[PDB]
């Protein structure tokens, strides 16, 4: 297993602009490259990657051609650039894997044991976190079910290098927000938090509708971590809880209460010191 | 020229003194001969 | 089957439900404690266990039905508010 | 230090080598910024000589006209030890 | 002389694991690869050939590259233990072929079928007709055992190219000890 | 834009930093120093220190680049 | 540019003193073999990467070859 | 090929949780900070590390002539059977050195600091160091004779540089057994 | 006819994040790769992607221009898609600044040779410092037209709004032998916002509380300062007939802290229940 997958900014630009050069003519679902990366304790960073020949069919889900050989000498230029960068997984534009994707992943593995195959929508542009990280698993399922092949989710998050880091913060120079925050980015993160775990509620209640409905078998397993988020509710209104909070909302508000004090006097002591300077200088003139 | 490396009297190498700076393996530029560059002599060499 | 907000479980309840000593429910809920399926507290003054959870278990259809409609009712109250936020923080969001 | 290291290898390389060093009491003066550097061929030197001791056919002899500027360390046992 | 692209099909398949053909049926197929891409090569240099397997999978371990040495590679270590599905294999065959590098090498395809095929009537001859409208030739070769002259195939081979057309052929080989000289007498000299 | 010259002002004095002697005040924001390479400079200060914390022998930590006192 | 190994550690890693009086450290030592290396050793090193390139033979100042 | 060589520093001072002074071995000293995976622990003033030539960071930690060149003298494989003669002297030295190395809780015991001043006084040449590296070898116990250098403490050269060398050269790290050179000079 | 100073090089966000990456790998060492692209017209030169190349002993230079791998990987490109062709070269001079030396000029003509709209791009990875990217774009001018009363490219805009160039351009001869062409990032809004995804705060930040622990100290430090600047001001002000900026900058952030983490409470208060 791995602990998580730090994609570069370097992957997702080159995988926008694969996915650009592509369709630009090409009207095509996904397009397949291969993602290189460095190895860490158990930490995947992904770094560099590359663009495949691939072609696929509607039907049968399974008429696909994903290029060996030029996955293989890809790498040997890549290797003599960089022998840094080591085959850790692939990636593809679709919104959804297809049934067809399974080949590919265990072709990736002939490449690579551990290989994870990293969804990055480029289409949508959303809340956050274009990248989902996927690893192929198999096992009996424990718990007595039909086996399959599968591909569980592993956590994924964008990291940068220092030259990648100025690179992108040059290339933006006109949208970037101050990184002190101030009251009016701190609000809108607020904000952005609520519609964020709003969005992330109504995803989880269509799936439970989905499930209810039949349109979805119950997993029997994970449904009950749900219902641990269910349990983990904080439960306010308890009495040494609001004491508590009041308690700490009085100790916030008599310190708000003291910087507004000192605001307004340093405010008069403007108004009067302005006030001064302006009948000094109406005096003076004559 | 600290000292002549012959490896194979083809690509002989040559260890050179630059004063206080460093020591150097280098070869000789193609206008001199390798017969007219002996051992322990001084020799200017190119600053790139 | 608690309502998730009065977890806590008085003495009388346990013994008759269990039919057991009111002796013996202590013990119990200690060794339930102690395997790993309870996480709560005992008090004896009032002898109320405090209750909380981190063994979950196996769902059902009209399960299924009420939890999601209590997800509905979170989601609503998380979308209000979220709307009053932004209606009353309109100028200062920017 | 260098210089010192190199005569010894040479002696080294060739099997019947006999060092000669004459007038010790310039490096061979006792310890008190060129003190430093010649602290460090002092030491070389010392290292040197603690360097062989199968009964190798590199041998040493040392000449001076004073014994009371010579570092003791030089005399020591492992060490310039035939006081002539 | 003709520039052309040679897409092969082979199989390895677990009907492939008795003993019908020579040793076995495994070199028989590997021997036939070998001379037919002998043949394309050295009667055009600037052609170029690849490998699909067909057992239960469709790999492309050999892409269309001129150096046969790569295919003769991949041909190699088989494990015949799959099942030929034939539906998939011809259609990753033309996937892979309009991949050409080259735009003026034309058309061959190569299939080992040495199981039978469990295909609809139908779907094998929508197949055909696809081919035929995409102007892709292709020749089957029946090995080991096998339902003779199967009717499907033929109309298959009939309807990949009708009214006067070039004639990609049905070919069947004689069970027992027999090599690809048949193969190569009608077929390969004339396509 | 304000708010961005503050942090870029921040910015500049970040790792890696060179240290040197602060040989001699000058004038307001500017200075001589005496790097750790070996060399004198004379280079300008940043406006948020303090300039009484400067002492003539007090160690300062100079840009990598420009050697300017940060 | 020739360099003396001062040491080799393992974790196949090479401290290299450079002529040029700078002490560098090499997670790798390069182009040569760990094993036919021994501190005090004359490689000839890459100006810029600082990679031991080659080995080279003992070198003999010429003060040191006149001293015979 | 791909790789290159790191630039060997000390570091002198620890600034902040992310902040280091590092000085070449013979260059200037920068603030840099650390790499990332790295035990700021490990990371303390006097230890040889590894600066990115570069973005002079930290990327890892080294083990560490001199004047300590001439202070070691370690004792040898001297035992007491090498040494003749000394039966009553041998007794001595084991009545007077083994309590504080085998047995120094019997001084806590009674309640007294151990004795460090024991003077072995007699010609030289007889096997004074002798019957030091014999008793050492009886304990195993790092006999460092002072050979002055990094020892040096009463030569008036510099005052307190050469106390420094004294405690922290022995002792501290080298455990314990000590001796003294030119055995007449401060003792007249 | 003589080229405008009005041309410009358009860089995509894909190949300006390549050539610094690449640049910063290969330090100390100095890179180089080919810059593929297309003309388009005579005014702009639009650099939509860039590929490194194996490092050579011999430095930035033609002999490192091995055409296996430039061939190989050129046709291999445009087999995935990729038909652009070399509109230039970029290479990497650390510590030393956005010009060009002799061995580039070399390299520069044998660029000419083929492409004669060749542009010559110098980066400083090291010197790209955050907030700073250091890149230049140069194309030779040969000798006989300037020498002849030739002005080596014509003016026929305002478009030479580029500032002052780096001195140490003007030291290594800029005009003299290669003029320098301003530069113009090509930035798509889909690459903007998904390059906006570095940085941004994930959902759950925005309502997460800060350590409680944490901000009540926080709150005692910042009022001692505070009382010490009042204490200052009273001083300053009754002295009269910097504390007050001092005393707003404490108030802004002690106001911010504190009413930030008091409506996250209340929000959290309202949504988990
Ligand atoms: N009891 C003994 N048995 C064997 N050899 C001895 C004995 N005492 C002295 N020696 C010899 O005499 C020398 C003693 O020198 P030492 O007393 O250590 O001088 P110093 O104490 O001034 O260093 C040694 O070389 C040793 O070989
Ligand atoms: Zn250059």
């Amino acid at each position: 297993a791995v602990q998580k997958v730090v994609v570069h900014p370097l992957v997702l630009l080159s995988v926008v602009d694969h996915f650009n050069r592509i369709g630009k003519v090409g009207n095509q679902k996904r397009v397949v490259g291969v993602l290189l990366g460095s190895w860490q304790k158990k930490v995947l960073d992904v770094s560099n990657s590359f663009a495949v020949p691939f072609d696929e069919d509607d039907k049968d889900d399974s008429v696909w051609f994903l290029d060996h050989d030029y996955l293989e000498n890809m790498y040997g230029m890549f290797k003599k650039v960089n022998a840094r960068e080591r085959i850790v997984g692939w990636y593809h534009t679709g919104p959804k894997l297809h049934k067809n994707d399974i080949a590919i992943n265990e072709l990736m593995k002939r490449y690579c044991p551990n290989s994870v195959l990293v969804i990055i929508d480029v289409k949508p542009k959303d809340l956050g976190l274009p990248t989902e990280a996927y690893i192929s698993v198999e096992e009996v399922h424990d718990d007595g079910t039909p086996t399959s092949k599968t591909f569980e989710h592993v956590t994924s998050e964008i990291g940068a290098e220092e030259a990648e880091e100025v690179g992108v913060e040059h290339l933006l120079r006109d949208i970037k927000d101050t990184t002190v925050g101030t009251l009016s980015q701190r609000i809108t993160n607020q904000v952005h938090g609520l519609k964020g775990l709003n969005s992330k509620l109504l995803d989880i209640r269509s799936y439970l509708e989905k499930v209810a409905t039949g349109k979805l078998p119950i997993n029997h397993q994970i449904i009950y971590q749900l219902q641990d988020v269910f349990n983990l509710l904080p439960d306010v209104s308890l009495q040494e809880f609001v004491k508590a909070f009041y308690l700490k909302t009085n100790d916030q508000m008599v310190v708000v209460y003291l910087a507004s004090l000192i605001r307004s006097v340093v405010a008069l002591h403007n108004l009067i010191n302005n006030k001064i300077a302006n009948r000094d200088a109406e005096k003076k003139e004559g | 020229c600290t000292k002549i490396i012959n490896a194979d009297s083809e690509d002989p190498k040559y260890i050179i003194n630059v004063k206080q700076f460093a020591k150097f393996v280098v070869d000789l530029s193609d206008q001199v001969a390798p017969t007219d560059i002996e051992e322990g002599m001084r020799v200017g060499v190119d600053r790139n | 089957t608690r309502p998730a907000n009065h977890r806590q479980l008085t003495f009388e309840e346990i013994a008759k439900s269990a039919k057991i000593t009111v002796n013996e429910v202590e013990l119990l809920v200690m060794k339930a404690l102690s395997v790993g399926l309870v996480k709560g507290s005992i008090d004896e003054v009032d002898k109320r266990v405090h209750m909380t959870w981190v063994q979950p278990r196996v769902l059902d259809l009209q399960q299924i039905k009420g939890m999601k409609d209590r997800l509905e009712f979170w989601c609503t109250d998380v979308k209000s508010m979220e709307m009053l936020v932004e209606h009353q923080a309109h100028d200062i969001l920017t | 230090a260098k210089l010192v290291r190199d005569a010894f290898a040479l002696a080294k390389e060739k099997a019947p080598s006999i060092i000669f060093i004459d007038e010790l009491d310039a490096i061979g003066t006792k310890r008190f910024a060129g003190d430093r550097e010649v602290q460090r061929t002092m030491l070389e030197l010392l290292n040197q000589l603690d360097g062989f001791q199968p009964n190798t056919q590199v041998k040493v002899i040392a000449a001076t006209n004073r014994v009371d500027i010579l570092d003791p360390a030089l005399l020591r046992s492992g060490r310039l030890d035939r006081k002539i | 002389m003709v520039l052309e692209s040679t897409m092969v099909c082979v199989d390895n398949s677990e009907y492939m694991r008795n003993g019908d053909f020579l040793p076995t049926r495994l070199q028989a197929q590997q021997d036939a690869v070998n001379i037919v891409c002998h043949s394309k090569t050295r009667s055009n240099p600037e052609n170029n050939v690849g490998l699909i397997t067909l057992a239960n999978d469709c790999e492309v371990l050999t892409t269309l590259t001129p150096d046969t040495g790569r295919i003769l590679s991949k041909l190699h270590t088989v494990q015949p233990k799959g099942k030929i599905t034939f539906c998939t294999g011809i259609r990753v065959a033309h996937l892979a072929l309009k991949h050409r590098q080259g735009k003026n090498h034309k058309m061959r395809i190569i299939a080992f079928v040495g199981s039978p095929v469990e295909d609809n009537e139908k779907d094998l001859v929508k197949l055909a007709k696809r081919l035929k409208k995409e102007k892709v030739n292709v020749d089957i070769i029946n090995f080991g055992e096998e339902e003779v002259n199967t009717e499907k195939l033929t109309a298959f081979v009939n309807t990949l190219n009708g009214k006067d057309g070039t004639g990609s052929h049905l070919v069947t080989v004689p069970p027992g000890p027999s090599l690809a000289d048949a193969l190569i007498s009608s077929p390969i000299l004339a396509g | 834009e304000f708010l961005h010259a503050q942090e870029e002002v921040k910015r500049i004095q970040s790792i890696p930093l060179v240290i040197g002697q602060f040989l001699e005040a000058v004038d307001q924001n500017t200075a001589i120093v005496g790097s750790t390479t070996g060399s004198n400079y004379y280079v300008r200060i940043l406006s948020t220190i303090d300039r009484e914390l400067l002492k003539p022998n007090a160690s300062v930590a100079l840009h990598k680049h420009s050697n300017a006192l940060v | 540019l020739v360099s003396n190994v001062i040491e080799l550690l393992d974790v196949k890693c090479a401290v290299i003193k450079t002529s040029t009086r700078q002490t560098y450290f090499l997670p790798v030592i390069g182009l040569v073999d760990a094993e036919k290396l021994k501190p005090g050793d004359l490689v000839g090193v890459n100006k810029d990467s600082y990679l031991i390139l080659e080995t080279l033979p003992t070198e003999y100042d010429s003060r040191v070859k006149a001293m015979e | 090929l791909q790789s290159v060589g790191q630039i060997v520093g000390e570091v002198l001072k620890q600034l902040t949780e992310e902040k280091f002074i590092v000085k070449a071995t013979n260059g200037p000293r920068y603030v840099v900070g650390c790499r990332r995976q790295l035990d700021k622990s490990k990371l303390k003033p006097g230890t040889r590390v590894a600066l990115d030539m570069t973005t002079l960071t930290i990327m890892r930690y080294l083990p560490r002539p001199l004047v300590y060149n001439m202070s070691h003298e370690d004792p040898g494989n001297v035992s007491y059977s090498e040494i003749g003669g000394l039966s009553e002297q041998i007794r001595e030295l084991r009545e007077v050195i083994e309590l504080p190395l085998t047995n120094p809780e019997l001084f806590q015991r009674v309640g007294i600091i151990p004795p460090k001043g024991c003077l072995l006084y007699g010609p030289p040449g007889t096997g004074k160091t002798l019957l030091a590296r014999a008793v050492a070898s009886q304990l195993d116990c790092n006999f460092l004779k002072v050979v002055s250098s990094s020892i040096v403490d009463k030569y008036i050269g510099e005052s307190a540089r050469l106390i420094r060398e004294m405690f922290n050269y022995a002792r501290d790290h080298q455990p314990c057994i000590i001796f003294m050179d030119e055995i007449d000079a401060i003792g007249g | 006819p003589a080229v405008d100073t009005a041309e410009q090089v358009y860089i995509s966000s894909l190949a300006l994040l390549k050539m610094l990456k690449h640049g910063r790998a290969g330090v100390p060492m100095e890179v180089m790769g080919l810059m593929l692209g297309e003309f388009v017209d005579d005014y702009t030169v639009r650099v939509i992607d860039v590929f490194a190349m194996p490092q050579s002993g011999t430095g930035v230079s033609v002999e490192a221009v091995d055409p296996v791998f430039q061939a190989k990987m050129l046709d291999m490109l445009k087999q995935t898609g990729r038909p652009e062709m070399v509109v230039g070269w970029y290479h990497s001079h650390p510590g030393f600044g956005c010009w060009l030396s002799g061995v580039d000029i070399n390299t520069q003509q044998s660029f000419e040779a083929l492409s004669e709209r060749a542009v010559a791009v110098v980066v400083d990875p090291i010197q790209s410092v955050k907030g700073k990217v250091v890149i230049d774009a140069f194309r030779l001018i040969n000798a006989n037209m300037m020498v002849l009363g030739h002005e080596p490219r014509q003016t026929t805009s305002n478009l030479g709004h580029l500032n002052k160039p780096s001195i140490q351009a003007l030291i290594h001869g800029l005009n003299r032998h290669y003029y320098s062409i301003t530069i113009n990032y090509r930035k798509n809004e889909l690459e903007q916002k998904m390059l906006l995804n570095l940085h941004k705060k994930s959902w759950m930040e925005g309502l997460t509380l800060q350590d409680y622990s944490e901000h009540c100290k926080h709150n005692e430090s910042v009022v001692k300062e505070m009382l010490e600047l009042a204490k200052n001001y009273n001083k300053a002000v009754e002295e009269e007939d910097d504390p007050k900026r001092h005393l707003e900058e404490h108030v802004d952030v002690l106001m911010t802290s504190n009413i930030v983490q008091c409506l996250a409470a209340m929000l959290d208060t309202v949504v988990f229940k």
